[PDB]
């Protein structure tokens, strides 16, 4: 079939990437216009993101030279954060950069080497001006805060971020080594609250708990199961095939009501009264479970048992067999907690701890989503902050810095390939002129003078875009930690060199 | 409805419809005689330097190129060669008439007066011709070494003919009693060394199934039964389609290890058949050859049938229809079986074969895509050596005659004319242009070349002639470039009335219409 | 106008510059850098302040006009 | 369709294999540029490697296809060399152009780049011929193994990858007999793993673990059963197949099966063979009954393995469960499952330590093309290191020695008085596309980076120093540890050369247009 040639292979890389690297681009630095994704082709909606990886899946990444940064960005934020929306930016400003340099007919070896010399020299430069705000651990739980400040900023949302910059400055506190991501879980639902994210006691749950079964119960020590039924039981006795007749397409579901009833009296053998079956049965078997005095409570969470594996000193494991199988899960009081008109069966008598259950309950399912990767990253990026109590200040800061030795580098350093380093030391500015042309600065006084102002060392000078000004990165505490500025460089500086060094598109 | 078309328009569409397909084959034929790669289907691409082949692979949209598929073809059974050129010569009047088309000028008997002319060189072509077996040595195996080496030199390699004209004599000997390509059916090597082959003449085998262990599998027999079967033996062997429930119960062991039985009736049919080296066409299964190898004699799967039927050609034997081999002569069978690797590929060889008349050849070239161009002087000079067997009356090769001829035919033009020297002229210089061209297809002059030997023929001298490769005067039998006489003959015969024929015709029906 | 890549050699001169440099520069005579002995390859600051004062402003001077109108 | 011939089908031979060798000449090299190529499936492919670009490469052209051969005839011999008589023939090819623009005759052309092919492959008799055992070849293999694994992108931090190679070829095949077994090496390879990972083993592992590790984890030497016989369906060729739905065969069946595979399992106990290798293996419920009685098995065995276990082994064959015999027992050395740090991978090594028949030269990667990389790593490293490890005939490559037989070629055409003259010194030319693009690939103006090893070869006359392979500075080949085998310049001169030479044999194309498939 297909054999492509470098200059679409090349031009087709540089558009796509930068085609995508706008997308986010007013919404990145502090804060310019936003980004309202559009969706008319799969559905009719209005949408506003500020995510890369939203919208990167959203619009059709189908474009190859897309495809990578796609991959890029989204690998970024997915290891050390918030990569996405800067790695989707960033390899599209690099792009820039070498379409000069490719237009100049620069060897495609240099700009590769120099960037990525430069690349280095620039994270070696960020390296300098990351600051440990983490010695102390009341100044690392304030190095949490503010490095979770700068990840929490830029999205949507409403009074949500400052439940989750303490949770991932808790997160790490109490779990003594790393932050809790997984002992942390994640419960986004429609509450009574437009907006809230608030610790959950235990794990909530959803049901109508109706009939004859008393829907409260004491003193809960669960029997963990993920064995069960659903209409039809797993046993020796689960199938039964009869129809001979039209009479009996109305008997076969009659005789369903015989494979319930048989396992109501299973769950007394154990004659344990607190058993998870994790598969949910109705009012009319919450009306027969209720007979019995052995209750299957349905539709158990997995990672809620796992966070009752976590304190309760249980286990969360597969299928089941007998009590001593899998360890008792133990919780003081399992209640029904309603919320709105609708009743929440609630996992209680159980707080925190080792771990912890968090239930979001916002006007929308929208805002809980972009409130998880906030947390998702604060989360990772404390982590961050954890072994590194370096913050490198934000808003660009380090980019200039990083730009200002690769400047004054590439003039010196290469006495070649200043081209990439240079280019390189250019890229790493546009992310501030984007923003403070947004901001309503003139980001040729910003990227330069505060660069000469931080990059010949007022570092906590930086953007306060939001003002449309220079600001004070310590002070705005709008600093995260310097291992979310590396990776996402690293990734984003692959993401360009890739495409740039490809000069040929086969299809199939 | 019916279409039809006469005279001049038809007739010049007649001529017309030929000289296109002549030039197919043009340069081709020699060494520095061109090649065609020539596709005919999508993934379909074939390559061919002779016209038959490609004639058989090219349409033909032409009465005319429809009666000059046979016309060259003619030469191709004959001496396996020379159709390209009896193409050339069909057309090649057409072009030296389109004046006395143009003109308007046709009496018939301008094909009629060549046929004369066809007749005076045919005759005189067997006249100059010289047996080359009793006159050359009292052995007259170096003289098919020398025919070899000739016959081996005008395709590709002269560097190997020197060890490989004694083999072609070889290959010839066992050909000869039955002509045929598959007794002189070569196996391709590679990787072992570049560019050598050597004589086998025994029959070979390319390919064979074994597993459940080789090395610890017999590949050998110092007295092959050889059993040529065309049989099937799978993973496990079926009688039935169905009858009762992959689980049940008693249903389940019930079916498979029978399933592995009905093949061990097979598997044992074969053993017990005398079938010690084994040879199936279809492959021998894997179980089976876990069956195989645990029986330790040596199997065959994948099985080439020319293989089967070189064999059976070789040892008097026979393809089998039956895994029992109750016959020596439906078995095949010889004095030594061996596998051995001779380029490290599993390969089954049969020295001992009784009649062992299928030569075998194991051949190495310089790359992949200059292999082709080896081999065929090796299979051009079986042939062509052969066909100094056939007619051992045998001229200078390379269109040494023709010059002359064409001297001698247009001395006609002198001697013949109240009218057709032209005619005689005509005739006479269309036979040069088949050397001219291979002359040409050199790249390199014809008529400085052709005419000095013309010169010489100005001598007298006939089987003066040009050396494709130096491309220059010479005389050909004394460089021994060689056809006997009937190939020259022929081409003209066969040329002549295709050039004859469709003269007659002015006209053309079509019934289908077009 | 040698048919010289100059972005290495000005790099490199660059990196002379950028380093500082005086005695090596530029050649375009053998068509790569080389001694600023005054060698001849040193040239007189007469012309050069005088170029140099001359086309810098006619650049910004003529940057007053995007005005231009036309009796034409 | 349509008859096509001379300039015509040669301006139609001239465009693919010319426009092919581009984007690989680009792709020469380390320092050649990588190609995203993207199917028609949605799949994306990143490849410098030409090889792959021809295995990728769909594209018309029928000599394109003709490419895609014959990388693939020196990749597994000559292992690297696949891009290169690529890009050589393109050169040829339009050096061959302006010669019949010239009016030097279609065959005048071919051969004229024929014979001072031979000169050249003569003069590459020159560099280095030296034959040495596999234990010194090591050294002048991981020197390669450096290359090939690092043109393959990361032989960085391995002669793991190196010198299980050194292994490799020298376990399934001598060194003087030369008979390329790549065949009988497995090279295998997990995502997963890493980089970092890899591993000779000189028998055969099986992904498939022992039923439980309850059971013992460590069958001793060998006493291994060869099974083919059902522990679960074995997709038996006779039935129509179908499970039933009653509890009355439901509990049926079940005390069928339960009684087999144990006597099964205790036949196999039987056969005196603790592990039984099962190439129609275990469910779970002989792997009870085979828990319950204790004895180490295999599970689901694919159908060759078993007889790869069999042959790679040196295992005697035990066919069926109905030819049950103590007498013949599979050998293994050792049966374990093998993780290697690696847990996600598992597979168990059946390591015959007595007879190896196939050399499995396992590694491994983060992914896919990760691991793909580090095989046609692992694979051309060894195809070149084959041919080092047999004869050790180096030539210093990145058009050291392009000069070096672009000279002597250039006058010994002038030598010979033939038409080809030009030809045979046209053909010197267009060698030097060699250190051109790889001049530009690493980044350099060829013209005159090449003549660098001109003055060197003026001087040198030999491949030792030359231009940066590496894009290092360092302007080598010998020093830069540019080595290449002697034996593959020769033939991938002869490919290119002689594939174009028939090429410009055939002028004559039938096709429907200038190209076809």
């Amino acid at each position: 079939a297909d054999e492509e040639r470098a200059e679409t292979a090349r031009l087709t890389s540089f558009i796509g990437a930068i085609a995508i690297g706008d997308l986010v681009k007013s919404t990145l630095g502090p804060k310019g216009m936003d980004k309202i994704l559009l969706s008319s082709g799969r559905d009719a909606s209005l949408m506003v993101t500020n995510d890369g990886a939203t919208i990167l899946k959203n619009i059709g990444v189908d474009n190859p030279a897309a495809k990578v940064l796609v991959d890029m960005s989204r690998v970024q934020d997915d290891e050390v954060g918030d990569g996405t929306t800067s790695v989707t930016v960033l390899a599209a400003e690099l792009l820039r950069e070498a379409e000069s340099l490719i237009a100049k007919k620069i060897h495609p070896q240099t700009i590769i080497a120099g960037w990525r010399e430069a690349t280095k020299a620039a994270r070696e430069a960020l390296l300098s001006s990351a600051v440990d705000h983490g010695s102390d651990e009341v100044k690392f739980r304030q190095d949490l805060m503010n490095i979770a400040g700068t990840t929490l900023s830029s999205k949507l949302l409403t009074h949500h971020k400052d439940h989750f910059t303490k949770l991932a400055v808790e997160a790490v506190l109490r779990l003594k080594g790393s932050g809790n991501l997984e002992a942390i879980h994640i419960i986004k639902k429609l509450g009574g609250s437009l907006a809230d994210s608030y610790l959950d006691e235990g794990f909530l749950l959803d049901k109508k708990i109706g009939v004859n079964q008393p829907k409260r119960i004491e003193n809960a020590k669960i029997l963990i199961a993920n064995t069960g039924m659903d209409t039809d039981k797993i046993k020796i006795f689960g199938s039964r095939v009869r129809v001979d007749s039209t009479a009996k397409v109305a008997e076969i579901e009659h005789a369903e009501k015989e494979k319930m009833k048989e396992k109501v009296e299973r769950i007394l053998k154990h004659g344990i009264n607190c058993f998870i079956n994790r598969q949910l049965i109705y009012n009319y078997p919450e009306q027969l479970f209720g007979a019995a005095g052995v209750m299957a409570i349905e539709h158990a969470d997995f990672a809620g048992v796992e966070r009752l594996a976590l304190v309760t000193g249980g286990e969360i494991a597969s299928t089941f067999d007998h009590p001593e199988l899998v360890k008792l899960g133990s919780c003081k009081l399992i209640e029904e907690v309603m919320i709105g008109e609708d009743k929440l069966i609630h996992f209680s008598g159980v707080a925190l701890g080792e771990a912890c259950t968090i239930v979001l309950r916002g006007a929308t399912q929208q805002i809980l989503d972009e409130a998880e990767r906030s947390l998702h990253d604060a989360l990772c990026v404390l982590a961050q902050t954890v072994k590194d109590s370096r913050t490198v200040y934000g808003g660009g800061c380090s980019e200039m810095l990083m730009a200002h030795a690769v400047t004054q580098l590439a003039n010196r350093t290469p006495g070649k390939e200043a081209v990439a380093m240079e280019s390189y030391a250019k890229a790493l500015r546009m992310l501030p002129t984007i923003i403070a042309d947004n901001a309503g600065y003139d980001s040729a006084d910003l990227v330069a003078q505060l660069r000469a102002a931080h990059s010949e060392g007022n570092t906590t000078a930086g953007l306060d875009m939001r003002e449309g000004t220079i600001g004070d990165m310590a002070i705005l505490g709008i600093t995260e930690s310097f291992q979310v500025k590396r990776q996402v460089l690293l990734s984003a500086a692959e993401a360009a060199e890739v495409i740039l060094r490809v000069d040929n598109i086969i299809k199939a | 409805g019916t279409d039809s078309s006469q005279g001049i328009p038809q007739l010049v569409s007649n001529i017309s419809a030929c000289q296109v397909i002549a030039e197919a084959v043009r340069t081709t034929l020699g060494p520095r005689g061109m090649d065609k790669l020539i596709v005919d289907g999508r993934g379909k691409a074939t390559i061919s330097n002779d016209g038959a082949t490609i004639l058989k692979l090219l349409d033909v949209v032409h009465p005319a190129a429809k009666t000059l598929v046979d016309i060259a073809k003619s030469q191709d059974a004959e001496v396996g060669d020379g159709t390209t050129s009896v193409t050339l010569l069909a057309a090649e009047f057409l072009k030296q008439v389109k004046p006395y088309v143009e003109e308007g000028l046709h009496p018939q008997i301008i094909i009629r007066a060549f046929r004369t002319a066809t007749q005076l060189a045919v005759n005189k072509i067997k006249e100059i011709a010289v047996t080359v077996k009793k006159a050359d040595k009292v052995e007259q195996r170096k003289l098919l070494e020398k025919c070899a080496m000739t016959a081996l030199s005008s395709k590709l390699i002269s560097q190997q003919k020197a060890f490989f004209a004694k083999m072609v004599v070889d290959a010839v000997m066992m050909l000869d009693d039955l002509l045929q390509l598959k007794m002189i059916g070569i196996k391709k090597v590679q990787g072992g060394a570049l560019e050598d082959s050597q004589l086998v003449a025994g029959v070979a085998f390319k390919k064979t199934f074994s597993y459940a262990g080789f090395e610890m599998q017999p590949k050998k027999y110092h007295n092959p039964k050889i059993a040529l079967l065309n049989v099937e033996l799978e993973l496990k062997a079926e009688k039935d389609n169905a009858e009762i429930r992959v689980h049940t119960v008693e249903d389940y062991q019930a079916i498979v290890d029978a399933e592995w039985n009905i093949l061990y009736d097979k598997l044992e049919k074969i053993h017990h058949s005398g079938a010690k080296v084994v040879l199936s066409k279809l492959p021998i299964g894997d179980v089976a050859t876990q069956y195989f190898a645990d029986r330790d004699m040596f199997c065959a799967g994948r099985v080439p049938e020319e293989d089967l039927k070189r064999t059976m050609m070789a040892c008097g034997g026979s393809i089998q229809t039956s895994v029992n081999a109750l016959s020596a002569d439906v078995l095949g069978r010889c004095q030594v079986f061996e596998e051995t690797q001779i380029g490290g590929e599993r390969y089954n060889f049969f020295t001992g074969c009784p009649k062992a008349k299928t030569c075998t050849f194991i051949l190495r070239g310089g790359a992949e895509q200059f292999m082709e161009e080896t081999e065929r002087s090796l299979h051009d000079a079986i042939m062509i050596v052969r066909r100094a067997i056939k007619n051992d009356s045998v001229v200078a090769g390379g269109g040494a005659i023709e010059m002359e001829l064409s001297k001698y035919l247009r001395d006609y033009s002198r001697t013949i004319p109240g009218k057709q020297q032209l005619l005689i002229g005509a005739y006479a210089k269309a036979l040069e242009i088949i050397p001219r061209q291979l002359c040409d297809n050199a790249g390199f002059d014809a008529t400085n070349i052709l005419n000095k030997l013309r010169a010489r023929h100005a001598q007298g001298g006939t089987w003066y002639g040009v050396d494709i490769n130096n491309e220059d005067i010479a005389d050909n039998f004394e460089a021994f470039v060689w056809e006997p006489a009937m190939v020259r003959i022929n081409a003209l015969t066969a040329a002549s009335e295709a050039a004859c024929l469709i003269v007659s015709v002015d006209e053309t029906i079509k019934n289908p219409r077009s | 106008n040698a048919g010289y890549d100059s972005a290495d050699l000005v790099a490199q001169l660059r990196a002379a510059h950028s380093e500082g440099n005086t005695t090596a520069g530029l050649d375009m005579r053998e068509g790569t850098i080389g001694d600023m002995a005054i060698l001849g390859i040193t040239e007189s600051f007469q012309v050069k302040r005088q170029v140099l004062l001359s086309a810098a402003e006619a650049a910004e001077v003529i940057l007053r006009v995007d005005n231009i109108i036309k009796a034409a | 369709k349509s008859r096509l011939m001379g300039l015509e089908a040669l301006k139609s031979h001239i465009m693919a294999a010319k426009a092919v060798a581009n984007t690989m000449r680009t792709s020469l090299g380390p320092n050649g540029l990588d190609k995203m190529m993207v199917d028609k499936d949605g799949d994306v492919t990143v490849t410098n490697d030409g090889a792959t670009i021809l295995s990728m490469m769909d594209v018309d052209h029928q000599i394109a296809k003709l490419m895609v051969e014959l990388s693939k005839s020196q990749d597994d011999e000559i292992g690297d060399g696949t891009t290169g008589v690529v890009v050589l023939a393109g050169a040829l090819l339009e050096e061959a152009e302006q010669l019949l623009d010239r009016g030097i005759h279609p065959i005048r052309i071919a051969d004229g780049y024929e014979q001072a092919a031979r000169v050249a492959i003569e003069h590459l008799d020159k560099i280095s011929d030296s034959v040495l055992v596999d234990i010194k070849d090591t050294e002048p293999l991981i020197q390669t193994a450096k290359t090939t694994l690092g043109s393959k992108v990361v032989n960085s931090c391995h002669r793991q990858m190196a010198e299980i190679a050194v292994n490799a070829v020298l376990t399934v095949a001598d060194m003087e007999r030369r008979d390329v077994d790549f065949e009988l090496i497995k090279v295998e390879g997990k995502v997963g793993g890493r980089l970092e990972d890899t591993k000779l083993i000189k028998g055969v592992i099986v992904d498939k673990d022992f039923s439980h590790p309850q059971m013992p984890k460590k069958v001793e030497d060998a006493k291994i059963a060869i099974l083919t016989c059902p522990f679960e369906p074995p997709k038996p060729k006779t039935k129509h197949k179908l499970d039933v739905t009653s509890v009355e065969d439901y509990k049926a069946l079940q005390k069928y099966e339960k009684e087999k595979f144990e006597e099964m399992i205790q036949q196999i106990k039987e056969t005196g063979a603790n592990l039984a290798i099962c190439q129609w293996g275990f469910d779970d419920e002989a792997n009870h009954l085979l828990l319950q009685n204790n004895l180490p098995a295999v599970r689901w065995v694919g159908g060759p393995e078993i007889e790869l276990i069999a042959i790679a082994t040196g295992g005697r064959i035990v066919p069926r469960f109905s030819e049950l015999t103590a007498e013949k027992l599979g050998f293994a050395g050792l049966v374990q499952e093998i993780s290697f740090g690696t847990t996600k991978d598992k597979m168990l090594v059946i390591e015959q330590c007595k007879n190896s028949r196939a050399v499995t030269i396992f590694i491994r990667g983060g992914n896919k093309m990760i691991i793909e990389e580090a095989k046609r790593s692992l694979h051309d490293a060894l195809c070149v290191i084959r041919n080092l490890i047999r004869d050790n005939r180096v030539v210093y490559g990145g058009g050291a020695a392009e000069i070096s037989c672009a000279l002597a070629v250039s006058q010994e055409a002038d030598k010979c008085p033939t038409l080809e003259q030009y030809a045979m010194r046209a053909f010197a030319d267009a060698l030097e596309v060699i250190p051109m693009a790889l001049s530009e690939n690493s980044g350099m103006n060829p013209i005159q980076t090449m003549t660098e090893v001109r003055a060197r070869q003026v001087k040198e006359m030999n491949p030792a120093l030359g231009i940066d392979c590496l894009h290092k500075g360092t302007n080598d080949m010998k020093q830069q540890h540019v080595i290449e085998t002697l034996i593959g310049k020769k033939q991938q001169i002869s490919l290119a050369t002689q594939m174009v030479r028939m090429i410009l044999k055939i002028d004559d194309i039938r096709k429907p247009g200038e190209s076809e498939e």
